[PDB]
């Protein structure tokens, strides 16, 4: 059963099967909790792998008690059900930890794949009027922004969605849909800003190239 | 290229601004539950989560307890382990401890009446096991001696919930939050009067319990086997200490059935005054003196 | 019309605070795990329209919380000075003096303190109401803030 498990991680033989992970992200204020939560899917992960392990655990203790009369019950663990061999097992506890390190595993990659999407949760946080006083009406923080815009837009293809974390299968679609909407929208509001931008910028131009073209047409420099 | 440069450096601009605040507070760790063989503490640890399961898990359990204050109302959920029943399972407890997890250390114990002192006996070996685990941890010990240093402030800051040092106060100078509880609390009567024991034995060994956590650092606990008293209040102090939440529960002492005495509710002189009851009790009796075990 | 909006919160302290939580209700009317409000047997729900309009009103209520930001910093930097000077004052108060100027003065900062003390302590429990309201909302005062 210890094999088994490592092998479900990766007539006796059997074949256990589990579902996947619940990949998902949240909307909290605009705020991406992810879908199953992450707790509640090692919690989940967690409980599968103990219901694969009291498959064999459930297996009822010898019961030649029965021959055995007068004193009261004593269906202890490996009384009544098969318990003492777990610290019987032939192998030692390495199947068993295994298991728990290739939970702790699947968990570790689970969580490095949150923090990469997580690493858009500025997307939402965005101070957008911050934004602006820091990059500032600068004609080159606005070509800079620009570019800056464009290569955001570039890191962000998105094709695929659910990224099945092995066994645990994250459900990365939904997630990775609301993503790109969102990627789109902090791109499009991006445009906007910088259109209001370059607009003031282009209308400041404007009038000094007007005042400067009037001030010529009126008082001729060479007067 | 340095479009790119400002794209990402307005991105880490925004992450400043969102570390700075939007951290919220503590989360993910919980107390090593120092489950023990027979506990039967389960549903206990299950009333705690405010669940009800005598599932016997692969040993021990990262069991599951997320928590919303409406201040916040952010879940932060709890690494909970409640120990297993196989000193074989050792070093999976070391395999579910962690590094930030040493960092992120708390402790959780409870007593059962019925081996109450072979529960002092296994509090013993389970803190035995936990110093093994702090040696096989084998940590940066200026770093260790910093944290303990400022678990020892803490244990210093415990003002009134409502320098001078014990000789025998941190023995068990784990440096980590230390929790112990009552178990069994229903049983007392059956153990007073229908086991006939020393309610005076049982108070004895409520002050070696005492000594035992001065030795340790885990404060007293109001606890009902069946009522489930101060579980509220243990996951209170729990966020207290690993949430910081703002603890404000005043201590009980009289009453037996939910004797919370929390951190520095009583100095060894406390002890001390506590144990002017023990008349009967002699300070130089043992623990198995103190001891009821048949062997039926 | 934000403007207008504006101009009808005017500089209502409470209201802003009521104003943020009705946003706070509004948005989460907006908003859903599911895109087709399929209530009853027959329906749906315009899920692309909705995020779209999700985004335009999300950047309306961030709007608006800049704006109750703006104000609400002004109230606290407001009692903030109003503090600072109360500080000063009761440094450089000395009661136990028999100069009758001096004694009469600080008779009437005393009563004017005891008479704005109920007017400060409400403006600082909204104060913190509206801290708690912002980050809520996330509305983290910046290194002006």
């Amino acid at each position: 059963g210890l094999r088994a498990w490592t092998q479900v991680l990766l007539k006796p033989g059997g074949e256990p099967k589990i579902k996947n992970v619940v990949h998902e992200l949240r909307i909290t204020n605009q705020v991406i909790y992810l879908n199953p939560p992450i707790e509640e899917c090692r919690y989940k992960l967690y409980q599968e792998m103990f219901a694969w392990k009291m498959v064999v655990l459930s297996l009822p203790r010898i019961q030649s008690q029965r021959y055995q009369v007068g004193v009261h019950y004593e269906l202890t663990e490996e009384e009544k059900f098969y318990r003492n061999a777990l610290t019987r097992m032939p192998d030692g506890p390495v199947a068993l930890e295994e298991s728990y390190s290739a939970v702790m595993g699947i968990v570790s990659e689970v969580e490095q794949y949150v923090k990469v999407w997580l690493q858009y949760q500025c997307l939402w946080d965005m101070q957008a009027e911050n934004i602006y006083n820091r990059l500032g009406e600068d004609l080159n923080k606005w070509q800079a922004l620009l570019v800056q815009i464009r290569k955001a837009r570039g890191t962000f293809d998105n094709a695929e969605t659910k990224k099945e974390f092995g066994p645990v299968v994250i459900d990365y679609g939904k997630v990775q849909s609301k993503v790109n909407l969102k990627y789109d929208s902090w791109h499009k509001e991006v445009l906007s800003k910088f259109g209001q931008m370059l607009g003031s910028n282009m209308t400041e131009f404007h009038s000094q190239i007007s005042k400067s073209r009037q001030e010529l047409e009126q008082h001729s420099v060479d007067t | 290229s340095e479009e790119e440069e400002g794209q990402s450096l307005w991105s880490s601009i925004l992450s400043e601004v969102s570390t700075r605040a939007r951290s919220k507070l503590p989360s993910g760790k919980n107390i090593l539950v120092f489950g023990e063989d027979g506990s039967g503490k389960t549903t206990l640890m299950t009333k705690l989560q405010g669940a009800e399961h005598g599932k016997k898990g692969r040993g021990l359990e990262y069991l599951y307890l997320s928590v919303h204050d409406e201040d916040r109302d952010d879940h932060t959920r709890c690494n909970v382990w409640i120990l297993d029943g196989d000193l074989y399972h050792k070093g999976l407890l070391k395999f579910a401890v962690s590094a930030e997890s040493l960092p992120e250390t708390l402790v959780i114990f409870v007593a059962d009446m019925s081996r109450p002192w072979t529960v002092m006996e296994s509090l013993q070996k389970w803190a035995s096991v936990l110093r093994e685990h702090i040696d096989k941890m084998k940590i940066p010990p200026e770093k260790m001696r910093e944290l303990e240093r400022k678990f020892v402030k803490d244990f210093q800051d415990y003002m009134e919930p409502e320098l001078p040092l014990g000789d025998n106060v941190l023995t068990h100078n784990l440096g980590i939050p230390v929790l112990v509880v009552c178990t069994k609390c229903d049983a007392v009567s059956v153990l007073e009067k229908e086991h006939d024991y020393r309610d005076e034995h049982l108070d004895f060994i409520q002050s070696h319990l005492r000594r035992f956590c001065l030795q340790y650092g885990a404060a007293l606990i109001y606890t009902s086997v069946k009522e489930e008293k101060n579980l509220d209040l243990l996951y209170k102090y729990i966020v207290h200490k690993t949430y910081g939440f703002h603890f404000t529960t005043p201590a009980l002492v009289v009453e037996k059935d939910a004797v919370f005495i929390p951190a520095g509710w009583d100095n060894e002189k406390k002890i001390a005054i506590l144990h002017e009851n023990f008349t009967t009790v002699k300070p130089e009796d043992a623990y198995e003196d103190f001891i009821v075990k048949p062997p039926v | 019309q934000a403007e207008n909006i504006y101009n009808r919160l005017g500089e209502d302290l409470n209201k802003w605070q009521a104003l943020l939580v009705q946003i706070r209700k509004a948005r989460g009317t907006f908003d859903n795990a599911e895109t087709k409000k399929e209530f009853g047997p027959v329906v749906i729900d315009y899920g692309k329209v909705q995020s779209k309009v999700n985004l335009k009103y999300d950047s309306w209520h961030k709007e608006v919380l800049s704006k109750f930001g703006q104000m609400l910093g002004s109230n606290m930097t407001e009692f903030h000075s109003q503090i600072s000077k109360s500080r000063q004052e009761l440094e450089q108060h000395s009661v136990d003096t028999a100069s009758t100027s001096d004694a009469v003065t600080f008779i009437t900062y005393v009563q004017s303190l005891k008479r704005k003390i109920k007017q400060f302590e409400k403006q600082v429990e909204l104060y913190r109401n509206g801290q708690r309201l912002l980050e809520k909302q996330r509305f983290q005062f910046p290194p002006s803030w």
